[PDB]
């Protein structure tokens, strides 16, 4: 089936301006 | 198989050149597994002869040569499974 | 021959390496090391020319290498002084005489 | 399993770290690039295809007296089917 | 080392106050600080005083002010916190890019507090991926090691931390320190991690180090090697890190220049990107005539510049009146830089989509200047092109040379250089013919006479400038005119006239020195 | 007494000639044969019309465009 | 360890005199060389006629040509019985005249040299074809 | 000066070389990077920009989207390709 590709938007998670809690979230 | 990812690729303004030459551009609305691609408001430029514009087409997936996408499309989140 | 006269060199340069420290470190550095006065000005250094009995420390002249199979480690004391890389005037003058006689 | 060493293996290898590979179709049309996707019936989906063909100007003079150029275009991102598809080769 | 140059000119060329005056004769002594920090801010260096960096792991065990303000601007716009989000990213992305091989579940990261990215004394987990099958907890150990030995213990949850690192002179030592955390954190009082086999990693960002001494999991020690290899080559956060420090200690190293085209790369410019092959040195010109009597005339001539694109068959002729080169009140180094800036001028004339990709330049010392006038458009590479082409054959065309001895004014008139084989051979083959026509008139007088006019009916168009002919005139014309040049190299070199192979030939006729 | 895939098998990393049904040759070494006869010629040099125009590296010719393969 | 120079009194008793003491050498040294051989190779032929004049010299009417043209002068003074220079300058002259306008002729040529010089052997013939061969507002 | 022939994948490969186109137990094949979602290879600065733009939480203004489109688009118009002018003025 040769080569096939795909990647996943790597969304790095909110560290500032995040107007919640201590932890970061899941 | 890459026939899913081109079934999940409605509603994408696109390109589809046939084996005789001639290149129908339009919004795809619907593809099978069989590469059946249903489109609205294309146009289609023929080998040597004058671009039409049609409200409705089905081209088949057997006479089509090579497809064409944007640089909009995004490819590395629709070819998962 | 002027013992006072190397004393007084030990102390004034003693006098600039406190100085120096002090320009840099607001407190007073527990033994700073001399690379950071005595390495030459290409290598960052301040590039002091000292005529000191400054040994260097064999014990922190070892450097690393980041190898790309793990960690390698790698090995190396007195700094030099001007007190002979420079030619006495005696012998200077003897030699300038025979070169003098060797060029005519 | 089966998948790294057949002959579409071979088309595999030419898109194994996204490198440059040129597939010849049935149209002699020889399109270039770095094959992003494949599949079992060789649908081969690469991004950046240069498309280089021969054209001719078919009697541009009137008495057929013409040399055929390297016509050569660009897409952005294509999608090959296997049905058209003659041949593949990748780079040296 | 940028010495005294790390600003603009340290804001030298104005008129500061005294106070600035002395900031500015202080800067190098922060950058002075900065470089040898690593020796200085040891914890034995100094006495006792450790205090850490606000949101950084940088520990200056001590207060010296200047390289605390160095290492605050070298962490600006919180630089720390993002760095390891970025790397937490990093692996778990190429975790996941052939997680499902290695008997992976599902990777998530947890919870983790943006407090919990530097403060050493509590530490957490950064990776909990699943395996989907008792993964046999291996013995912690070092990644370093070569050894496979794993005691009897299985688990179901693998996890996988990072922690971030500026070691100094003597805590640079990453493996040891690294397995020394680790072992800390496997009986850590707070620092609960999930799952008791969770492998820590460390960055010495300090030293450009990394280093990871925890359960290595069975398959996935080559897997964290690789990653932590790939990361350390290209982490985007760390080479932003490492490129803010470079700028910070006044360093750049060189960068790479343009090659130059050899006689293989010499087909090379004729592609998509627009070459303009700038060669002015004819640039300069005086009638040196010896008078009659008395002295000799010293009248200027009517300059020009050169501006062709073989890679599209164009020819623009930007002419220097006498005027501007006579009577300025300067050297030729200033005459040299005007060239320069006209040239740059021309380019910005010349449409952003229609600009020049590469700059080729006969000068060799023009390049400089080149890339000086127009820094602020890079997108031209200035590449070299040491066999110059014979160019200059325009200012002897009777057309072209009559105008740029009369062009009293500066005109930007284009032109094309090729006769015919715009449209008609190709762009290759209308840069090799355009090269044997430059030869054939650089060589002789009446030799170029015969190869572009051999009969008097034939001439170039009433449009066009050089003489326009068909493939079999072309032929002819090309065969008489490299007939002429193994003649001419032949009486230059006192050797057989054709002794020269294709490849040499052509290296001969692009002007390189065989 | 010889079947083709057999034949194919025994031919791979052998000097042979795949010859395609539009009249150009891959002359190399085969790497592999699947279940649809997939040609795949590795250091192989390719020719039209028995003219030889350079060397390609890994050569890869689909089911339905080949024709024969001869060993050389 | 600390960073105090200590004085060097006491401490320099084998220290010799000296010691790091390096007696630079001139720097592109072959540069210069090949400048000087430039300009000594460049004025031979001012120097070889710097003395000679054109009213007081008797021998005023009479470079890896030179060695080939001084070689042919003395095969043609060997076989004409002590010529002077005037004479082997005109025997080199007819030698290189008819040794490279022959026009790749070598069985009617040899006849004239060997009536020039002598006609000694055959090898001094063979020599100077191959003289010949070497030799060329 | 080789053209395109026909029915032959070796010519035009030439003119792109001639013009310059051109433990279980394993070795692991992994080669990450970070492209932006519309495909293009973010450059490492426009990578940290866009790492720490998610990281503050806040995006790119209307002037710098406006700045962003016309590059795009220039870019775009440039990767898609006056001589007759200059020919017929002449």
């Amino acid at each position: 089936a040769y080569a096939i590709n795909v990647s996943q938007k790597r969304k790095y998670r909110q560290y500032m301006n995040r107007k919640g809690g201590f932890n970061r979230p899941l | 198989k890459l026939v899913r990812f081109l079934m999940k690729l409605s509603h994408e303004t696109v390109t589809i050149e046939l084996k005789n030459g001639t290149q129908v551009h339009g919004t795809i609305t619907g593809v099978d597994v069989s590469m059946n691609t249903h489109l609205k408001a294309v146009k289609m430029t023929l080998k040597n002869r004058e671009p039409v514009q049609l409200e409705t087409l089905s081209i088949r997936g057997n006479n089509i040569r090579y497809f064409i996408l944007p640089d909009s499309l995004p490819l590395d989140t629709l070819l998962v499974d | 021959n002027t013992q006072e006269l190397l004393d007084l060199l030990v102390k004034c340069e003693n006098k600039i390496q406190t100085r120096i420290k002090i320009g840099l470190n607001s407190k007073m550095p527990s033994r700073f090391p001399p690379v950071v006065f005595y390495t030459p000005k290409e290598l960052g250094g301040l590039g002091m020319l000292s005529m000191g009995h400054v040994l260097i420390p064999q014990s922190d002249l070892r450097w690393s290498k980041q190898t790309d199979v793990g960690i390698t480690h790698f090995r190396s004391q007195l700094i030099p002084n001007l007190y002979r890389y420079i030619q006495p005037w005696e012998s200077e003058f003897i030699d300038s005489q025979r070169v003098w006689a060797e060029y005519a | 399993e089966e998948f790294n060493t057949g002959p579409l293996s071979v088309l595999t290898q030419s898109v194994k770290n996204n490198t440059q590979v040129l597939i010849n179709c049935r149209n002699n049309k020889k399109l270039l690039g770095r094959v992003k996707a494949f599949d079992r019936h060789c649908n081969m989906v690469l991004e950046n295809v240069k498309e280089m063909w021969t054209e001719v100007p078919k009697s541009g003079k009137g008495k057929k007296k013409s040399k055929p150029v390297n016509k050569d275009r660009y897409i952005s991102k294509m999608f090959l089917r296997g049905d058209s598809v003659i041949v593949v080769l990748r780079n040296p | 080392w940028e010495k005294a140059s790390g600003f603009e000119e340290s804001m030298k060329w104005k008129k500061l106050t005294n106070a600035q005056r002395s900031g500015l004769n202080q800067i190098p002594n922060r950058r002075f600080t900065l470089w040898w920090s690593p020796t200085i801010n040891r914890a034995n260096v100094y006495v006792g005083f450790q205090v850490q960096l606000d949101l950084t792991g940088i520990f200056m065990h001590g207060k010296i002010p200047t390289l605390k303000i160095s290492l605050i601007q070298i962490f600006r716009a919180h630089l720390w916190q993002k760095i390891h989000e970025s790397i937490v990213m990093d692996l778990c992305q190429v975790f996941d890019q052939e997680l499902d091989a290695l008997e992976i579940e599902t990777v998530q990261k947890e919870t983790i507090h943006p407090r919990k990215s530097y403060k050493m004394n509590s530490s957490c987990a950064d990776i909990l991926l699943f395996a989907s099958y008792k993964w046999n907890v291996s013995r912690p150990s070092l990644l370093a090691d070569s050894k496979d030995v794993m005691d009897s213990t299985t688990t179901q949850k693998y996890w996988i931390d990072i922690q971030l690192r500026w070691g100094d002179y003597d805590s640079h030592d990453i493996e040891r320190y690294a397995r020394a955390k680790f072992l800390d954190y496997t009986t850590d009082n707070m620092s609960i991690y999930p799952s008791p086999t969770g492998v820590l990693i460390a960055i010495d960002l300090a030293y450009n180090l990394h280093s990871a001494y925890g359960n290595w999991f069975p398959g996935s020690k080559p897997l964290i090697q690789q990653a932590m290899a790939k990361i350390m080559k290209a982490n985007p956060a760390l080479y932003v890190l490492r490129e803010r420090i470079r700028k910070g200690l006044q360093l750049y190293s060189s960068e790479p220049t343009e090659p130059y085209l050899s006689s293989q790369n010499y087909g090379e410019l004729f592609s998509n990107q627009i070459i303009w092959f700038v060669d002015d040195t004819n640039v300069y010109r005086v009638t040196i005539h010896k008078t009659f009597e008395g002295n000799l005339t010293t009248k200027p001539i009517n300059g020009a510049i050169f501006i062709f694109n073989p890679r599209t068959g164009q020819l623009f002729l930007k002419i220097i009146h006498t005027s501007v080169w006579a009577g300025q009140k300067r050297l030729g180094q200033l005459a040299k830089w005007k060239t320069a800036e006209e040239v740059a001028a021309l380019i910005r004339s010349l449409p952003v989509e229609e600009q020049p990709k590469q700059i080729i330049v006969t000068r060799k010392g023009m390049l400089d200047p080149l890339e000086v006038h127009l820094l602020d458009f890079p997108n031209i590479v200035i590449k070299g092109s040491e066999l110059q082409l014979p160019f200059q054959a325009c200012l002897k065309v009777e057309k072209f040379g009559d105008l740029i001895l009369k062009a009293t004014e500066p005109q930007m008139v284009l032109f094309n250089l090729y006769d015919d084989w715009l449209k008609t051979i190709s762009s290759y083959t209308a840069f090799s013919r355009l090269i044997l026509i430059l030869r054939a008139l650089h060589v002789n007088n009446d030799r170029a006479k015969v190869i572009l006019k051999p009969d008097k009916t034939t001439i170039t168009e009433p449009h066009h400038i050089w003489p326009t002919l068909t493939d079999e005139e072309w032929i002819k014309v090309e065969v008489q005119l490299k007939d002429l040049i193994l003649a001419d190299y032949g009486k230059k070199n006192n050797v057989n006239v054709a002794s020269l192979t294709q490849s040499e030939i052509r290296d001969i006729i692009l002007g390189m020195e065989i | 007494p010889l079947n083709p895939k057999p034949f194919l098998n025994g031919l791979t990393g052998k000097p042979v000639m795949v010859k395609l049904k539009w009249g150009m040759e891959y002359k190399g070494y085969l790497v592999s044969v699947d279940g649809y006869m997939n040609m795949q010629l590795a250091n192989t040099e390719e020719y039209i019309d028995g003219a030889l125009s350079g060397h390609l590296g890994e050569v890869l010719i689909r089911c339905n465009n080949v024709l024969y393969i001869r060993g050389v | 360890p600390t960073g105090e120079v200590l004085s060097l009194v006491g401490k320099l008793e084998g220290t010799r005199m000296g010691d790091k003491a390096q007696r630079t050498k001139p720097q592109m040294q072959e540069e210069r060389r090949a400048k000087r051989r430039k300009r000594d190779e460049d004025r031979h032929d001012i120097n070889k006629m710097k003395g000679y004049t054109l009213l007081s010299e008797g021998i005023d009417e009479m470079k890896e040509t030179r060695e080939t043209y001084e070689v042919l002068l003395s095969f043609i003074q060997a076989a004409l019985g002590d010529q002077p220079r005037d004479i082997l300058c005109g025997a080199a002259d007819e030698v290189l005249a008819v040794l490279k306008n022959e026009k790749l002729r070598d069985k009617e040529r040899r006849k004239e040299i060997d009536l020039l010089l002598g006609q000694t052997d055959d090898t001094r013939y063979h020599v100077l074809v191959n003289l010949g061969k070497k030799i060329t507002i | 000066e080789e053209p395109i022939v026909n029915r032959g994948l070796a010519a035009a490969l030439l003119l792109c070389q001639n013009k310059g186109l051109l433990k279980d137990g394993y070795k692991p094949d992994v080669k990450i990077e970070y492209v932006d979602e519309t495909g293009r290879k973010l450059t490492p600065k426009e990578a940290f920009r866009q790492l720490s733009h998610r990281f503050h939480g806040k995006g790119s203004g209307k002037m710098k989207t406006e700045r962003r489109m016309k590059k795009l688009d220039e870019e775009a118009l440039l990767k898609k390709m006056l001589g007759t002018v200059a020919l017929l003025q002449e």
